[PDB]
């Protein structure tokens, strides 16, 4: 089919990525570093489809924009999440 | 004493005029022709197509007697 | 035909490669002689003949002396580092503007600002990976440079593509074809030197070395085979850089000879520097990039933004 | 897309005595040559781009060939030794085939193709 | 005053601000100065362009001298 | 492109080749407790190098990667000057220049690109 | 909007994020109003003098990053394979879109997040979460017409939503799980109308505005609060609680007109079963309020003495009080409201 | 395309974000289709432009000429691996680099 | 051709990226794959003007969480997985072997590079970039820059009221 022969490979990529954004490891920079993974995926089917029309793919930068946006603002808040609880441990969280 | 540094000064900029005076060099010996062309531009790229499909070489050049001289009409 | 046209494209990255290789070597001695001359000292001229094949006998030395292992480094990261830098350093080389092509390189002007940043993050590993005080202090030295140098450097580098029209590199030659950028430029030439000093981590901004207030920086643990790349990484740094500013601000006649006089001249300035100025602090590098460069940088967007503008009515 | 109803037009039509002349070769007579085919390709050009469909213009196309093969027959006749020179120059000066450079040569020519 | 504050103390915002206002004013002839030359217009064109005699834009045709 | 893959390559391949060279023309000798010893100034040391580095110019550091991003709309700038019209591309442009100053000098009066003290 | 100049900007710039979604003519366009949204509410609700506010910062954008990502996936996909903004007829490639949309807005299956963020936040953050962040999500679920996706949440979401909130004491983490209910009801509305949905969104946005009022204006945390709350006439307190059985949907006041208009428009449209479940689950939802009413119904306490005045905002009382008259005598307006019709 | 129920003013600032009108070889094919939504509106409009739909969504997906395209290549192979093909004559000569 | 063993690589990549926990393991991971999937995205394009921009855009990024990664996770541990590198060694040459006996006609990307455009396409003559970049700052589309341009600003002051900076440094306490 086409989307196995063209399109499969990046979404079998994109899976990945979430299964990154949920295992469990200690640090919480773990989520941000997969974070920005599935930003880098997501960019690339974007990328193809934006290529279906011949000259769309300005709206790359919109989506950049708001890619670096959330990877800022996770990072403020791991800032924040040091100044209350001293450590970014998920396991240190209330688990409620 | 300054004349001493001169002999490091004229090592370095011999050295890295070696590049574009060989290729300058290398490219008459080996094509034929200085430079090479420019695929900056699609026409230049388009083009260069042409050539190398005509000639079978892109920098041997198709003058006039290509083209045939006469019809018989 | 094209089968041959790309073997010259190799040729010319191998000959290209081996004379920056070489020069590099030699650019270490003009280093000491002129370095020694400012200083009112000789510098290197016993070995051999008058000095000249001094760095050819440093760099048997450097070679037969034995790598370090160090205990608390991760060896394979430690070990690699080196190889990156020196990578890095040569590999953006390809985009220095030839007449008698050697790559198209359109967007070549954006090539210069991935392949610069890239040369922190070998600084940076080698330092981490050295796992010594001195070392981590030398590599976060290093990125908080990068904070500060990365953000103006793409301005300033817009500021002169406006002038030009297109990010291609040659097009720097036909537009200071009657006069030299310099005029037009001068307060930028000036800021574009001291921004190419911290891309090189040069005196005065010498802070990943840090020589006095760190030991030897983020070389402290490095020896024969390691440190002689970095440092050879270095100064291919300081020849490009220096090369880059002769095609913006000097004309960029790359086929002429007196190009490659301005080029020396122009590695002499920053050894002429090195001589003069004491180090900043730390922090007043960071301060002055965002306080004084960064402000200073956009407001002449809108100067050129206008007189393009402006320029443009009329042409 | 191209099935067995629609129809294209047999291959013989489609031949024509073609230029097969090279890149710089082209440019050396490109200013000359323009001001004498601009009616055929003014009107071949008008066509295709109201029109889309190559074979409806094919008629108009065999004519712009056919005035850009009768211009060099001029040539080949009378300024042969120049327009090579010129073509040579304009090769083999610069990797873009600029004309700023050449301009002598192409002065030679200039003073050929004015004077016959 | 406040001008001389800043002049004492930060004189690059005041310098580079000033080349900054110029780049304002003389954006704003060159724009008006487009408009005042119907610069829409542009007697050279990228691509091959071809009107009818007929077609409306034939008419509005900039007529220059080379 | 693919050209420059392959130099990239080949000099990767050469660079190597320099340390491979060096790791075996290097005099060879017995690795001592001591001599592998990280070095910091020849007293041992007293602390990791791995133990948590404070930070200060944090905040810094997080608007370097939104500046950056504004950096990717403005290196389109001259590349569309020649085709887009004047006003929208005059406008557009100023506001977004004018918008970056007056947000640095925003924060620069609150003193948030200080650092932390 | 309650401490600096800045609180001020961050509540227009979420109004403005909002109106980007909803106005959207395209998932593209839809989905950046999300991201807009997303940082204009995580300043609002972080503040460092509590440790539970800034985990509930976290789990919110974890949360939210994870849905607005999941969300351009399959938007992406879904115009890869169709090439327009619509597709023509629904299949898996329009589920998983609808799967993100009540993860952003926490239905049944995907509440998870929502109550167990409630924690932290003051009560003026509750109420921008509950109301004003459903509007978004929601509204874009209005565009997409799977049903027994849909359908599945709203069973879920009134069960779960009542059945885990008999358990709490937290009026917060209590109104969360009453929440999830009145979200069964709006996503049962959306599958019918959006008018009836709007109309319905608004009440429950009214009586949730109240019921928020009052405890924010007199800071209760906890059921022990309840009793311990000291009011001059104890009629007063007994009539103040008469807003719960409002918002329990009891007939006599104005909070049953909403359940009711919805009531009118599912059975015209034969959707008895659902009905059943829903309304039926509703009564556990009534409970609990109930159990807060045991403060107010009952109305001689034993009480701690050491307070004998009650210290109120005027402007916040001023406005709860006008509300709270309608929210007892609101029924019959009806007659105004043309709606409806 | 989604049409948004507030419609407020905003909807003009991202409506024109995404589409095909600007030099396009589906340009054409798209205006047909979706002004034929507009005049039949969206829900009767999916009933009504069957054929739009499909022109539209066979000049931009492009799904039913590559999957042409694969029959034609696939056949190509399963007929050398059945041995109906030879090595020496396995692909037809080839099209002239300056063409298309 | 090297777009088949790039399809290798990237999946190679992500499939020890799962597997990672060290944060700097997956940072190198993630550098590497930026690599990638830039080089990959100007193959199907008419030009690598993203791909410059992309890459430039994460670098920035990269380097921030090493700074924090740095100071936050600093003391953790490696270990080399015997299976893993089997396992990606082991799927990689596969992948590699299919890449060569590949119908890479069928493979190849239908997405229209700038070459596999038309001759007789006169948009394609301009500037690399001309027109693509083009609507980004014409009406009605440059509003959306616009709103950006707010949105990054608000950003900014997001980012400064989150952070605090007057209550001290960031140490891992
Ligand atoms: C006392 O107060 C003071 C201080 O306080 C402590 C100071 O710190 C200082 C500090 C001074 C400085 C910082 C000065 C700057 C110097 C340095 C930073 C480092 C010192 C080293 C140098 C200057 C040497 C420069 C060169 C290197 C380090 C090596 C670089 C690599 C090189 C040259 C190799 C290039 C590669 C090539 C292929 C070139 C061509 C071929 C060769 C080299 C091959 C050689 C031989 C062979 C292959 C053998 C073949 C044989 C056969 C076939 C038979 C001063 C001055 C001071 O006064
Ligand atoms: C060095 C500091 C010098 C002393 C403070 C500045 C004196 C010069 C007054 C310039 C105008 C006010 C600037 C300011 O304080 O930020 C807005 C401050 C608050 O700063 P803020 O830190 O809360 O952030 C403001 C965010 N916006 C811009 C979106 C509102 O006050 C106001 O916002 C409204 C009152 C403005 C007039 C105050 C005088
Ligand atoms: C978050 C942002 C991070 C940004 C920096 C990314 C790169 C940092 C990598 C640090 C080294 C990681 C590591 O230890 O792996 C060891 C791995 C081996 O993993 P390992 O698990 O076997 O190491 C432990 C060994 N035992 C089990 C014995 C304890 O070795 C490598 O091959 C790493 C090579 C690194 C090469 C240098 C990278 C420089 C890149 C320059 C820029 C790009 C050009
Ligand atoms: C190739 C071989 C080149 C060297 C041949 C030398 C023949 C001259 C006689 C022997 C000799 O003098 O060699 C040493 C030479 C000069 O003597 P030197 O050690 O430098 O003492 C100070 C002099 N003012 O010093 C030298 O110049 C020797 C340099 C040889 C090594 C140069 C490094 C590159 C590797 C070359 C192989
Ligand atoms: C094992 C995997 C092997 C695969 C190779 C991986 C190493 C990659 C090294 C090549 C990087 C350079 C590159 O490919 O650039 C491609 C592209 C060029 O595009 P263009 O502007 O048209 O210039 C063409 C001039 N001939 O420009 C770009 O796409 C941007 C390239 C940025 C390069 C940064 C330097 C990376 C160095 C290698 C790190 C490892
Ligand atoms: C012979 C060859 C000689 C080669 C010399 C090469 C020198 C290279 C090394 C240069 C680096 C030197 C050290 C350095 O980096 O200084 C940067 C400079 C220092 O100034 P600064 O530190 O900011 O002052 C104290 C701040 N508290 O930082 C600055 O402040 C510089 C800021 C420059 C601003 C220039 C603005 C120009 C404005 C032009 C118009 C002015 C005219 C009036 C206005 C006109 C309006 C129409
Ligand atoms: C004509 C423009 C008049 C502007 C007047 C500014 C005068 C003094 C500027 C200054 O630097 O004084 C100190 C003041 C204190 O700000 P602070 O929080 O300490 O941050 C570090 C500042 N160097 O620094 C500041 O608060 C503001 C410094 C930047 C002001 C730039 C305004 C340029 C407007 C054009
Ligand atoms: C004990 C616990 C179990 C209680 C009973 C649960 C079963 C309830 C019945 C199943 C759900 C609804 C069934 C239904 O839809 O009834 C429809 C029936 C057919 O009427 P019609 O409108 O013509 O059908 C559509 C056109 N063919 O016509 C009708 O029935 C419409 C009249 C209203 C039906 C309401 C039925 C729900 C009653 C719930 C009682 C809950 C228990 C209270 C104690």
């Amino acid at each position: 089919m086409i989307m196995i022969l063209y399109w499969s490979l990046p979404m079998i990529l994109f899976i990945l990525g979430l299964f990154c954004f949920v295992s469990n490891r200690k640090h919480l920079l773990s989520m941000l570093l997969s974070l920005e993974f599935i930003v880098l995926m997501l960019f690339f089917m974007l990328f193809i489809y934006l290529n279906m029309l011949n000259y769309e793919s300005y709206f790359s930068m919109m989506f950049l924009t708001f890619s670096v946006c959330e990877g800022a603002l996770g990072l403020s808040i791991l800032v924040s999440m040091i100044r209350t609880h001293g450590n970014d441990y998920f396991q240190s969280f209330s688990i409620m | 004493m300054w004349f001493e540094i001169l002999p490091g000064a004229v090592i370095i900029t011999t050295l890295l005029s070696v590049p574009i005076y060989a290729m300058y060099g290398l490219d008459k010996l080996m094509i034929g022709n200085a430079f090479r062309r420019n695929m900056d531009e699609r026409f230049s790229r388009v083009m260069y197509q042409r050539d190398f499909r005509l000639t079978d070489n892109p920098y041997k050049m198709n003058g006039l007697d290509a083209i045939p001289d006469e019809k018989t009409n | 035909m094209f089968y041959m046209e790309f073997i010259l494209s190799l040729i010319g990255s191998l000959l290209l490669i081996i004379c920056v290789l070489v020069s590099v070597a030699f650019l270490t001695l003009l280093e000491r002689k002129v370095l020694g001359y400012i200083q009112i000292r000789k510098g290197p001229n016993k070995v051999g003949l008058m000095g000249i094949p001094q760095p050819f006998c440093d760099a048997i030395k450097l070679f037969t002396k034995e790598q370090t292992y160090p205990l608390l480094s991760n060896y394979l990261s430690y070990y690699i580092s080196p190889i990156f830098s020196l990578f890095l350093s040569l590999f953006v080389w390809m985009c220095m503007p030839f007449f008698v092509k050697l790559y198209s390189f359109n967007l070549g002007g954006l090539f210069f600002l991935c392949c610069t940043s890239l040369g922190v993050y070998t600084v940076m590993v080698a330092g981490w990976s050295s796992n010594s005080n001195y070392a981590l202090l030398g590599g976060l030295r290093a990125v908080a440079q990068t904070i500060s140098y990365e953000v103006s450097l793409a301005l300033i580098l817009l500021s002169f593509i406006f002038l030009i029209g297109s990010y291609n590199m040659i097009y720097f030659f036909f537009y200071q074809v009657y006069m030299w950028f310099l005029i037009i430029l001068f307060p930028m030439a000036l800021v574009w030197v001291s921004i190419s000093l911290a891309e090189t981590n040069r005196t005065p901004f010498d802070f990943a070395e840090g020589e006095s207030e760190l030991v030897s920086g983020f070389n402290v643990e490095y020896s024969s085979g390691g440190f002689a790349l970095i440092f050879m990484a270095e100064y291919a740094s300081i020849l490009f850089m220096s090369m880059l500013f002769c095609v913006i601000f000097l004309g960029c006649d790359v086929f002429n000879l007196l190009f490659y006089m301005k080029l020396t001249f122009i590695s002499f300035v920053f050894i002429w520097v090195r001589g003069t100025l004491p180090r900043f602090r730390y922090d007043k590098l960071m301060y002055l990039a965002w306080k004084c460069f960064l402000s200073f940088s956009l407001n002449y967007l809108l100067f050129f933004i206008g007189f393009k503008i402006l320029l443009f009515s009329l042409l | 897309v191209i099935t067995n109803n629609t129809t294209l037009p047999e291959e013989s039509e489609l031949n024509v005595q073609e230029l097969n002349l090279s890149s710089a070769a082209l440019r050396a007579g490109a200013f000359h040559l323009g001001k004498q085919c601009e009616q055929a390709n003014n009107e071949f050009m008008l066509c295709r781009q109201e029109l889309d469909d190559p074979r409806a213009c094919l008629a108009e196309g065999k004519a712009v060939t056919s005035c850009a093969l009768d211009f060099f027959r001029k040539v080949k006749k009378t300024c042969h030794e120049e327009f090579t020179q010129y073509a040579t120059c304009l090769d083999k000066s610069s990797g873009t085939m600029a004309f700023s450079h050449c301009r002598k040569t192409q002065g030679v020519f200039d003073k050929c193709i004015k004077d016959n | 005053s406040l001008l001389k504050r800043a002049w004492n103390e930060i004189p690059d915002i005041v310098g580079g601000s000033a080349l900054a206002l110029a780049g304002i004013v003389m954006a704003t002839i060159g724009v008006a100065n487009y408009y005042a030359k119907d610069g829409d217009n542009r007697r050279y064109k990228l691509g091959y362009v071809v009107y009818r005699h007929d077609d409306p834009r034939a008419l509005k045709v900039r007529n220059d001298e080379d | 492109m693919f050209s420059i893959i392959f130099i990239a390559l080949l000099i990767l391949l050469i660079t190597t080749i320099v340390m491979f060279l060096a790791s075996i023309l290097s005099k060879k000798a017995l690795i001592d407790r001591e001599k592998s010893s990280p070095f910091e100034c020849g007293f041992d040391p007293k602390s990791s190098s791995r133990l948590p580095f404070s930070l200060r110019f944090f905040l810094i550091t997080i608007i370097f990667l939104i500046f950056d991003v504004e950096i990717a709309l403005i290196l389109p700038m001259i590349i569309i000057m020649k085709y887009s019209n004047i006003m929208i591309w005059t406008i557009t442009s100023i506001i977004f220049i004018l918008i970056l100053l007056i947000g640095l000098y925003h924060e620069w009066n609150q003193g948030m690109l200080n650092w932390s003290n | 909007m309650f401490n600096n100049s800045s609180k001020i900007l961050f509540i227009t710039i979420m109004i403005i994020g909002t109106l980007i979604t909803v106005t959207s003519n395209s998932w593209l366009g839809a989905w950046m109003g999300l991201e807009i949204n997303l940082l204009s509410f995580i300043p609002l609700l972080s503040d460092n003098n509590n440790l539970m506010s800034t985990e509930a910062s976290l789990k919110y954008f974890l949360t939210q990053v994870l849905a607005s990502t999941v969300l351009l996936f399959s938007s992406i996909l879904l115009m890869l394979k169709n090439n327009m903004n619509n597709e023509i007829n629904e299949s898996f490639t329009s589920m998983i879109i609808m799967s993100a949309l009540l993860l952003k807005s926490g239905a049944a299956p995907f509440h998870f997040w929502f109550p167990n963020m409630m924690e932290g936040l003051t009560w003026m953050n509750a109420l921008m979460l509950m109301t004003w962040q459903k509007i978004a999500p929601l509204m874009l679920i209005s565009y997409l017409n799977i049903k027994y996706l849909l359908l599945i949440s709203v069973i879920l979401s009134v069960i779960i939503g009542a059945i885990g909130g008999l358990n709490q004491t937290s009026l917060r983490k209590l109104m969360a799980f009453s929440s999830i209910n009145h979200l069964g009801w709006m996503l049962s509305s959306l599958m019918i109308s959006e008018s009836i949905w709007l109309i319905y969104f608004f009440f429950y946005s009214f009586l949730s505005f109240v019921l928020t009022f009052m405890f924010n204006i007199f800071k209760l945390f906890h059921l022990n609060q309840l009793f311990s709350w000291f009011v001059n006439s104890k009629i007063l307190k007994f009539t103040l609680f008469m807003n719960f059985l409002s918002l329990g949907g009891l007939p006599p006041f104005l909070g049953f007109l909403p359940k009711w208009l919805v009531i009118q428009q599912l059975t015209l449209c034969n959707q008895y079963f659902m009905l059943t479940l829903m309304m039926m689950s509703t009564l556990i939802t009534l409970f609990f309020y109930l159990r807060i009413c045991y403060s107010a119904f009952m109305m001689n306490y034993f009480e701690n003495n050491w307070i004998m005045k009650m210290n109120m905002n005027s402007i916040n009382y001023n406005m709860y009080m006008i509300m709270t008259f309608f929210s007892i005598f609101g029924l019959f307006l009806i007659s105004l409201f043309y709606f409806m019709f | 395309s989604l049409t948004p129920f507030l419609r407020l003013p905003l909807t003009d600032l991202t409506g024109c974000l995404i589409n095909h009108q600007t030099y396009d070889k589906c340009g054409k094919f798209e205006m047909k289709m979706m002004e034929c939504f507009e005049a039949y509106g969206l829900e009767r409009g999916k009933r009504e432009c069957a054929d739009l739909i499909s022109d539209f969504q066979e000049c931009v997906g492009m799904q039913k000429q590559l999957m042409r395209f694969h029959a034609m290549r696939n056949e190509r192979y399963k007929q050398w691996l059945k041995g109906e093909r030879k090595g020496q004559e396995f692909f037809a000569d080839p099209p002239r680099v300056d063409a298309y | 051709m090297i777009q088949l063993m790039l399809y290798s690589l990237i999946i190679t990549t992500s499939i020890i990226f799962l597997n990672m926990i060290h944060p700097l393991a997956l940072g190198l991971t993630l550098l590497i794959q930026t690599i990638f999937v830039c080089l990959l995205t100007g193959l199907m394009t008419k030009s690598f003007w993203y791909s410059y921009i992309l890459f430039l855009i994460f670098l920035g990024g990269m380097l921030v969480l090493f700074i924090y990664v740095t100071s936050l996770a600093s003391n953790e541990m490696f270990n080399l997985s015997m299976k893993l590198t089997l396992f990606s060694s082991l799927i990689l040459i596969f992948m590699l072997i299919l890449s060569f006996i590949m119908d890479k006609t069928s493979s190849s990307l239908f997405l229209m590079n700038n070459d596999m455009q038309s001759i007789i396409n006169m948009n394609s003559y301009f500037m690399e970039n001309s027109l693509s970049l083009n609507k980004l700052y014409n009406f009605p589309t440059n509003f959306i820059t616009i709103l950006l341009m707010n949105y990054l600003l608000i950003t900014l002051i997001v980012i400064v009221k989150i952070t605090k900076l007057f209550k001290g440094p960031i140490r891992m306490m």
